[PDB]
């Protein structure tokens, strides 16, 4: 049990700027459009300077969840306004996204698994 | 910078010893100190503020704010009243939960005692009901946890 | 008795509860930490309402993007402005607005955001612009501030307003200083408004469709 | 200290700074000196609407009687009208009657609402004799509260019946002044009315 | 800026008089004040530090 | 009967611990106790009075 | 308040802020509630390495005896192995012997080092009879201190001599568990071992 704190980190030079959002549904379904406007949000301005964050609270029935391919949510990034560029500028700007689990989390019981082995 | 402005002043008081007039040391130099002062202040104060508003389930992180910009003395409410249709408020909080009809008609003697009658559906039966919440709000959210209260009515002729 | 509906019944039997019910009220344990919400608190949150258009075809006094009256949460296909207000007919609520316009650095042009409060939009008459500038407004200088905040307490003639029909406030973004275009850079900075709703009241029920 | 549009905080303004320096005019030290007695309300509200004049209107063809009920726009107004945006108030009506040498009478009252049949004297009466002075004050009420549209206009009606007849022509006058305006005024001063588009 | 954010708040408390719910004034606006706050803070704080090892 | 009605109530207070809202426990159930109460009262109270002028 | 990579201060993290708002899930108010009894170490160290299993290996051809000394890699390990980076610990060995119906004995010990001639019983002995249970704990020492390479691996050797012979086949089993790991662990958790490149 615990959340998957997520980070988006955008890289562009100092000149250009832009906003964009981040959808995540904690169930979840099959793609599944602008209901990403329904669910959770988190606006993004870039900027000086990155990076960012949006969390999730732990959402499910029961208490434990299975850690195999049972379930988790859905994630898009959505451009709302453009990321502009000047005549001397990068013209192309981008992202990296890395998650981690904590700080409420914890694990219960062992098992042999495995991925062979690796 | 900071001390330099007050150096322009202290020069002013340099020539102020001349009541003429009065003086304050042509031309009104009496301030060359500036308004605390060529620095910074607000505009590109940036971070100059960064904001980070929040609403239910949705955060808005915005990097270049301007200003709240409220019209006059808003003091906004919260009826009213005056009154505006005394019904308050309600639900959802309190409209989504109330008695509701769920049933139908059938009977006579074709039924032996152990013969089933009228099964009323699981919590889906408020959702697919076309009226109260079991339609609007639960047609948004996916998860439900609630108690249940029932009145069953069967009236016969004496 | 229940909300809006009384049941008067003449021949009771008995409560008939199963064992020691002590029923709740999570739980927890937890069941998806999100609590609770609305409506009470889901019906009120920021929401998207806008679109894209721009460039130089617009002289300063040329309109831009009008955002609709309180009907515009109703006909919105998402939050409450659909479920619960598609039940009840009466709405009284404040309004909170964040407007977002982000440009690419190196350009300057102004945006103007005004909240006409139903003044018979009459024909606005042609010289009245300042005028149009006395209202609870906001003037965005796009060189710097990339977002803008606004809060409207609603005021209208009547003490309540019909859900989708009788409205009240209409947002209008007007351009100010048609935008400057260095050569060369993108031609469209578009617009967005995201709204949120204060402590909110529906009243006076009515059947489903109406 | 030199302000910044689209910046803090509100619609307030300021002291606008005590510059220049001095110098001696030159920038400040502006202190108000009340010249008048001082009623000083000439800048203030209330008083000004306290004065009256307005519409000089409503001629009268003799045949026959009845009404027609006339819609007081409240503006108009059209002389001192340069002043406004807002909605409300609890009037003060002035009525004048130029007719037959002391022959006849004029009955008048208002209003509310839509229509009637009817005996008007129910909702009120104010028998004003020939060649007399223009005097009433109404208070308010349903008059659905909620204030009043602001540019209806102006939500209302006057009802005027010239009773009997003296076989010659007849004429009337209506002036308005609204006193102790609650007004506030509310939501000022939106309706910029910068028409000037005259 | 600084006082304006707390003006967004003081509006929130404007509608908070409504326990509903609770509220904090949809949607969690209870913070539109921001984190002290859209300014500055660290990044281009520059000088934003200058070092001189 | 008598205690059962107050059992419907005590259930209501069962879910009242939820200020929402407020509550009194949808829908206004806060009274399922009835008016003292489905019994009897007056009509066929008979004897329900007998008179004897 | 929204962090900034390549910025202050350290490898720590944070409270990650008490947002949303609330709302009611929605961002926070996450308070830990221990479900289990609580041993709670299921998330903690020690316990987990406290359990055992590991390598199921080391079959045996009868002819003849001697050794061969086998290199315990410590990993492997290979079942619960998903766990690690670091270096050290003071083992707990489990030995099992499937052989002649109660006929024979098995002598075993370790180790250190490189090689010997020799009489093994010097460095130790643990006569385990046929069909019995898998029981030892070693402490440490030279064992040059300095901890242990971490991926040698795994720095060592076991020595197994099956004494006499009963003319039929013979088989053994070796399980490991290391208890009270000092470990720390040290320099965590570098060796990301994200191989997964399985």
């Amino acid at each position: 049990r615990g959340s998957l704190i997520i980070r988006l980190s955008i890289y562009a030079s100092t000149f250009n700027r832009g906003r964009l959002r981040m959808g995540f549904f904690p169930n979840c379904t099959h793609d599944t459009q602008l209901e990403l406007d329904n669910a959770i949000y988190t606006i993004c301005d870039i900027g000086s300077d990155n990076s960012f964050e949006l969390t999730i609270p732990y959402s499910f029935s029961t208490w434990m969840r299975k850690t195999h391919g049972h379930q988790l949510g859905l994630f898009q990034v959505e451009v709302l306004n453009r990321l502009t560029y000047n005549s001397s500028s990068p013209n192309k700007v981008h992202c990296i996204v890395q998650g981690r689990l904590g700080d409420d989390a914890k694990f219960f019981c062992p098992t042999g698994s495995l991925v062979s082995f690796q | 910078l900071s001390n330099v402005e007050t150096e322009a002043n202290n020069i002013i008081s340099g020539n102020e010893v001349g009541g003429e007039i009065i003086t304050k040391v042509a031309d009104d130099a009496s301030n060359l100190l500036g308004p605390n002062s060529f620095a910074t202040t607000a505009q590109p104060e940036n971070k100059d503020v960064v904001q980070a508003t929040t609403t239910v389930n949705t955060t808005n992180l915005t990097q270049h704010p301007s200003a709240p910009t409220i019209p006059f003395t808003p003091d906004f409410r919260n009826v009213d009243n005056f009154h505006s249709m005394a019904y308050d408020i309600t639900t959802g909080d309190k409209n989504p939960s109330k008695l509701i009809r769920l049933d139908t008609a059938s009977w006579q003697t074709s039924y032996s005692r152990q013969y089933k009658i009228t099964t009323v559906e699981l919590p889906k039966s408020f959702w697919d009901d076309t009226r109260k919440p079991a339609y609007g709000q639960a047609k948004y959210f996916a998860a439900v946890r609630c108690g249940f209260h029932f009145q069953v009515q069967v009236n016969v002729n004496q | 008795t229940t909300v809006n509906t009384t049941n008067l019944t003449q021949h009771p039997s008995a409560p008939t509860i199963p064992f020691t019910p002590d029923f709740r009220n999570v739980d927890n344990f937890h069941s998806m930490a999100y609590d609770i919400t609305t409506g009470d608190k889901n019906p009120s949150k920021l929401i998207r309402l806008d679109t894209a258009s721009w460039q130089t075809s617009y002289s300063r006094q040329y309109k831009i993007t009008t955002v609709e009256l309180p009907k515009s949460f109703w006909d919105d296909t998402r939050k409450p402005a659909y479920g619960q207000a598609k039940y009840f007919a009466a709405v009284r609520c404040g309004f909170h607005f964040q407007v977002q316009v982000n440009v690419n650095q190196g350009t300057a042009g102004s945006a103007l955001v005004v909240y006409e409060p139903k003044p018979v939009i009459d024909s606005r008459q042609y010289l009245e612009f300042g005028s149009l500038t006395n209202l609870p407004h906001v003037l965005m200088n796009l060189a710097e501030t990339t977002q803008a905040d606004l809060c409207i307490p609603y005021v209208a003639d009547t003490n309540y307003v019909k859900t989708d029909s009788s409205d009240l406030g209409q947002l209008r973004v007007y351009v100010w200083t048609p935008l400057s275009v260095p050569t060369g850079a993108s031609n469209e900075v578009d617009v967005t408004v995201m709204g949120s709703l204060l402590q909110l009241d529906f009243q006076n029920p009515r059947p489903y469709g109406e | 200290q030199s302000i910044s549009p689209n910046e803090l905080g509100l619609t307030s303004a300021q002291d606008d700074g005590p510059l220049g320096n001095e110098k001696p005019n030159y920038f400040l030290n502006f202190r108000t000196m009340n010249v008048d007695i001082f009623t000083v309300s000439h800048t203030k509200v209330d008083n000004i609407f306290g004065r009256a004049w307005y519409v000089a209107s409503h001629d009268f063809n003799n045949g026959d009687t009845w009404r027609q009920k006339l819609t007081f726009p409240k503006e108009g107004h059209g002389m001192l009208s340069q002043f406004f945006a807002y909605f409300t108030g609890e009037i003060n009506i002035h009525i004048l009657y130029m007719a037959e040498q002391g022959f006849l009478r004029v009955a008048h009252t208002y209003d509310t609402e839509d229509n009637r049949k009817t005996f008007l004297s129910s909702n009120g009466v104010i028998t004003i004799p020939a060649g007399e002075q223009m005097t009433l004050s109404v208070p308010f009420y349903s008059n659905k509260p909620l204030r009043t549209v602001r540019h209806d206009s102006a939500l209302g009606f006057l009802m005027c019946r010239p009773m009997m007849h003296g076989t010659t022509r007849t004429t009337a006058e209506v002036y308005i002044s609204l006193r102790c305006p609650n007004f506030f005024f509310p939501v000022p001063a939106p309706k910029p009315t910068g028409s000037r588009a005259a």
